[PDB]
């Protein structure tokens, strides 16, 4: 169309079954703003501290810096949807989307980042992967994020929508789920090998302790606790037709589990670092 | 660059195969191990000659694919710093049978092999050079769990 | 044995006895002179227009 | 017997000395010069960084043409660089890898270094067959070696942990002259601009006033508490600056043989491991353990304008002759240019 | 330290020839090298470049495309493959020394040459053909330039060389200023940029000859005709 008349609102929230259809709000905004504090903490203690200016903590930042940007993303959904949707053009509508999707894609990588470089340091020991890897996840992050305007959606074959988005073909969702699955299948696999084989190259012959199990388990436990409610709710989605399951307007209350990883992140990636800890004493 | 002379292009390409000659050199010299031998007066040999064998007299041996050195500047036996002021980086360090030694502030996290970890020295005891590789693999293990976080 | 050492401390130190020394003021007067006099060729005192630097 | 008489006249030298020096302390060199205008906020930046070497650096030195330098390190190395294009122009493997000092030749033809091995060994730049040699090894000293200069061609002066300084032949390879006197580890010296003189630190805690010609103890200095880790030389003649492990710099006058003037803050609690001078005598620049390199000024006493890049300790900085740059090298493996 | 080449001779016209040089008593790795020839009667003219890593390549317009060079570091030779000779090829050919850094000579030691027989840019021209000279007077030649050689970095790229009658040539003054080493005192050159004069003091025996005036700023290399004293 034009990407500027205002039926397309109208005809979408119709045919899906929300034109009829706030303290949540005040709980969530307290939420993004103990989330932007923790980030801004974490990147302003590695900054003015020399001996953490090395490859290590560049990665540590960007995860922190990826947080901040979902959390400010959740807040602007959270405001210019709603009531607000219906008086705005499709153009928002995309927008507002795409921003959404755009800042979880960058946490997820840049935890692929981080899980990747420990790995190879473990290569017994003792400036080109670190711009390839970093640029790698912001890149793809935008490229997959804008999608949504380059011709995909259903404003010409209006059988294919989506329950909880009214705009996005079923294909879209698959692509994102696919893509989720391989990253974490990834992170538990690479951290399950560094455990093996420090266990394997330490327990062998009797020498003359470990506790890395303690933050394996910790890493893995709160990852799959947050995102796992979110991932199933829109695989089920997928296999239900419109009007026809009430489970599926309920997605109001998953997404504060998928942005509450982005304050969990700096407590794991901080405490279980000693000299991190002796850094924030002062 | 297009306000280089002739002669300006041949020094750029001369620094650069400099570069390139001692990054070789760096790759090659970052894995070998250096161990500062001590001990009280005549408290040492015994060991010095076990693995087969005015200035710093320093000693080379190789095990299993790792690269050691080993020095020694037991001639200097009374309060010596004018040599701690150099040695400061070094992977560990080996007795022979303290206070200075272990409680000063450089060598803060620096372990130190010792012998009466601890072992038991004899005439046949060849396993002295085993205990020692094995000690530094430890202290290796530990150094890099300490550098990516994960400790 | 000590007798050499303790003649050789006795002649060093007679040595540095004799001195023509001077006036601290004078002293002052004369690293004064020699800091006001010289100033113009210390650039990193005194700044350089940017177009005559070797290094930019 | 004689040994009681002498200790007797030795406590009267003393005295006589102390209250000769008491009897022209007119007042400090601040009350008699409130005249002066401080420099201000001094903010320099990095011009241009020199990358290459793979270990700490322990000592640099620049040419006399103020384009070329030369710097050791523990990787066994020693580069020398252009400083306006950042190109290399030669690197010369080094025997022994504990090294602590090196030297340029005033003409350009020659470079030095040393350390732990007890030898000062002495390098040809400029032959016909296109590469750098070594052309002498000087042997002879006892403990370690620790600072050097070329007066010419064929003369080198040399410190050592001995106790003991010396004076060389090139061409031979024999000490001229040796002086002895201190009672700790010599640890640093500095050559006047007439090089006809020089000064030297030890652990002691003392200092001495040496002439090359005759050979003999002229003067001699007290005032620290710790070791003398520092020395360097004002643009007169007459001065030089030292820097102890008490955290302290100080300044002095030769002819007046009495201490002046301090440089000190109860921020730093460090030790500093270098000094230097600036032409007019009016930017003394001062390394840190605390990894950063001050600059202080040099009649008022007090300020220290950071030179803050570097992520280690600074061990090293020197001024160029047209005296508008400065260098300064740093365990972190990193050479820096400045102005 | 020594240059000798050969390869030279006599060749149908179409036809090929390769040269060869050996070298001793020097890094012959951290050099550069280049070929000059020299026509029966004519001038110097240059041919070809190749630098101490083996990273650049030069040829003469003349005949690019045409000629090869190329050298093999571990045993110390230096080639040159040329095909399709002309009419016109008919020379001399020498080997020439050179190495850059901040304050190298280039073009410092020449070799002794060898016999082939077949049966825009800035522009320097000297200024008299040929000149009679007395001994014990004070002489000077010039020649001069097109564009001014006269660099932004500061530096001016004109050399001076010397021709005894039965030799190679000799470097005298490079970088239109600075004095080679073995070369006594008593020359020196200066001039304004497109002019420029070499001067001699108290002139000696053994100082007839040729003397030539080279650029060096932008390639092509060119050379000048020649100003030969007579004595
Ligand atoms: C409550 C409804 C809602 C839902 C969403 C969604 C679905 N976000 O999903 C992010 C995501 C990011 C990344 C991935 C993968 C691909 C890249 C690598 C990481 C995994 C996935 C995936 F799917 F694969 F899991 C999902 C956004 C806005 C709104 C708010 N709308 C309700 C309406 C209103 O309030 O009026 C506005």
């Amino acid at each position: 169309s034009d990407y500027v008349n205002y039926d397309i609102i109208v005809r979408h929230y119709n045919y899906t079954g929300k034109l009829n259809i706030k303290l949540t709000s005040v709980v969530f905004i307290l939420i993004c703003c103990f989330i932007i504090l923790e980030n801004i903490f974490v990147l302003l203690t590695i900054w003015k501290t020399k001996k953490f200016h090395r490859p290590m903590y560049y990665f540590i930042g960007n995860l922190a810096l990826s947080d901040l940007l979902a959390g400010v993303a959740y807040t602007a959904n959270l405001l210019l949807s709603g009531a607000t949707t219906y008086k705005l053009t499709p153009a928002q509508w995309f927008l507002r989307e795409g921003s959404m999707f755009v800042a979880l894609s960058a946490s997820v990588w840049s935890l692929l980042a981080i899980a990747i470089e420990r790995y190879i340091t473990m290569l017994k020991m003792k400036n080109f992967r670190l711009f390839l890897l970093i640029s790698a996840c912001w890149v793809i992050s935008l490229i997959l994020g804008g999608l949504p305007i380059m011709g995909w959606n259903c404003i010409s074959a209006l059988s294919s929508c989506s329950t909880v988005l009214p705009l996005y073909h079923k294909h879209y969702i698959l692509f994102c789920t696919t893509v989720f699955t391989l990253l974490l299948l990834s992170i538990v696999i690479l951290y399950c090998r560094i455990y093996s084989l420090v266990r394997t190259r330490s327990r062998r012959l009797t020498f003359r302790s470990l506790a890395l199990l303690k933050t394996v388990i910790i890493v893995l436990s709160v990852f799959i606790a947050c995102w796992a409610p979110l991932f199933i709710l829109l695989l089920l989605d997928v296999g239900c037709k419109v009007k026809t399951c009430d489970i599926l307007f309920r997605a109001e209350y998953f997404l504060v589990l998928a942005v509450l990883n982005s304050g969990t992140n700096p407590i794991i990636y901080t405490l279980t670092n000693k000299e991190m800890r002796r850094a924030f004493i002062r | 660059g297009c306000t280089l002379s002739a002669e300006d292009k041949a020094a750029v390409e001369r620094s650069k195969m400099i570069d390139r000659n001692l990054r070789e050199d760096g790759e090659k010299a970052a894995r070998e191990v250096k161990l500062l031998l001590l001990g009280a007066g005549e408290s040492k040999s015994t060991i010095v000659k076990q693995m087969k064998i005015t200035g710093i007299v320093e000693t080379h041996f190789t095990f299993k694919d790792l690269h050691f050195k080993m020095f020694d500047v037991g001639a200097q036996r009374s309060e010596r710093k004018k040599w701690i002021h150099c040695f400061e980086g070094v992977t560990a360090i080996i007795f022979c049978v303290f206070d200075s030694i272990c409680n000063n502030k450089w060598f803060t996290d620096t372990s130190i092999i010792l012998f009466l970890y601890t072992h038991f020295t004899c005439s046949t005891d060849t396993k002295n050079v085993q205990f020692v590789f094995d000690a530094v693999t430890d202290v290796i293990i530990k150094n890099n769990l300490k550098d990516c976080g994960l400790f | 044995a000590s007798i050499a050492q303790a003649r050789k401390l006795v002649e060093q130190l007679k040595m540095e006895a004799n001195i023509d020394r001077i006036k601290v003021s004078k002293a002052a007067a004369d690293l004064m002179a020699y800091c006001e006099a010289h100033a113009k060729e210390d650039p990193l005192l005194t700044p350089v227009p940017a177009s005559e630097n070797p290094f930019r | 017997s004689e040994l009681d008489q002498l200790r007797q006249e030795a406590e009267q030298l003393k005295n006589q000395i102390r209250d000769a020096r008491k009897a022209c302390a007119d007042a400090t060199l601040s009350q008699i010069t409130n005249n002066i205008d401080p420099v201000g906020r001094i903010q320099m930046r990095t011009r241009r960084t020199l990358r290459g070497h793979l270990a700490k650096i322990y000592a640099m030195h620049w040419g006399t043409d103020s384009r070329l330098l030369v710097s050791a390190s523990q990787d066994g190395k020693l580069i020398i660089w252009d400083s306006y294009t950042t190109n290399k122009v030669h690197a010369i493997p080094l025997r022994s890898s504990w090294v602590m000092t090196c030297a340029y030749a005033p003409s350009g033809n020659y470079v030095a270094c040393g350390g732990l091995d007890n030898i000062c060994s002495i390098y040809n730049l400029k032959t016909r067959e296109g590469n750098v040699r070594v052309s002498r090894e000087l042997a002879g000293h006892t403990g370690y070696l620790s600072c050097c200069r070329f007066l010419d061609d064929n003369q080198i002066v040399t410190s050592s942990g001995d106790t003991t300084c010396a004076l060389w032949d090139i061409e031979t390879g024999q000490q001229t002259t040796t002086f002895t006197g201190h009672t700790g580890d010599v640890m640093s010296l500095s050559l006047a601009p007439d090089t006809r003189l020089f000064v030297s630190g030890a652990c002691d805690a003392s200092a001495k006033l040496w002439d090359v010609r005759e050979g003999m103890c002229r003067q001699t200095f007290t005032g620290h508490e710790s070791d003398i880790n520092a020395i360097c030389f004002f643009p007169n003649g007459n001065a030089f600056a030292t820097g102890s492990d008490d955290a302290t710099c100080r300044l002095f006058d030769l002819r007046a043989d009495q201490e002046l003037m301090t440089y000190s803050h109860d921020n730093i609690i460090c030790g500093i491991t270098s000094v230097s001078f600036s032409k007019s005598g009016r930017l003394l620049l001062a390394g840190y353990d605390d990894f950063n390199c001050n600059v202080w000024d040099a009649l008022k006493a007090d300020r220290a304008g950071v030179l803050a890049g570097h992520d280690n300790r600074v061990s090293c900085l020197g001024v160029t002759d047209d005296g508008m740059a400065v260098a300064t090298g740093s365990w972190d493996s990193f050479l820096k240019i400045w102005n | 330290v020594q240059l000798v080449e050969s390869g030279g001779g006599l060749v149908q016209p179409g036809g090929s020839r390769k040269l060869s040089c050996s070298a001793s008593g020097f890094a012959f790795s951290s050099f550069g090298m280049h070929w000059v020839r020299q026509a029966p009667e004519k001038g110097l003219e240059w041919v070809a470049y190749i630098s101490s890593g083996s990273g650049t390549i030069y040829y003469a317009d003349t005949v690019k495309g045409r000629f090869t060079i190329s050298r093999d570091d571990p045993k110390n030779t230096l080639f040159l493959q040329m095909t399709s000779l002309r009419s016109e090829d008919t020379a001399m050919y020498y080997c020439v020394r050179s190495i850059y850094y901040y304050g190298s000579s280039p073009f410092d030691f020449w070799g002794q040459g060898t016999t082939l027989t077949v049966s825009s840019d800035i522009v320097m021209t000297q200024a008299t053909s040929s000149v009679p000279v007395t001994p014990g007077e004070s002489v000077s030649i010039s020649c001069r330039s097109s564009k001014s050689l006269l660099h932004s970095n500061g530096n001016t790229y004109l050399y001076w060389f010397l021709q005894r009658p039965g030799q190679s040539p000799q470097l005298l003054i490079y970088r239109m200023s600075n004095l080679a080493s073995g070369v006594p005192d008593r020359f020196s050159g200066s001039g304004s940029g497109t002019a420029f004069t070499l001067t001699i003091s108290r002139l000696e025996a053994e100082d007839v000859g040729v003397y030539y005036c080279m650029q060096h700023l932008e390639y092509p290399l060119t050379f000048g005709a020649g100003t030969k004293l007579e004595l």
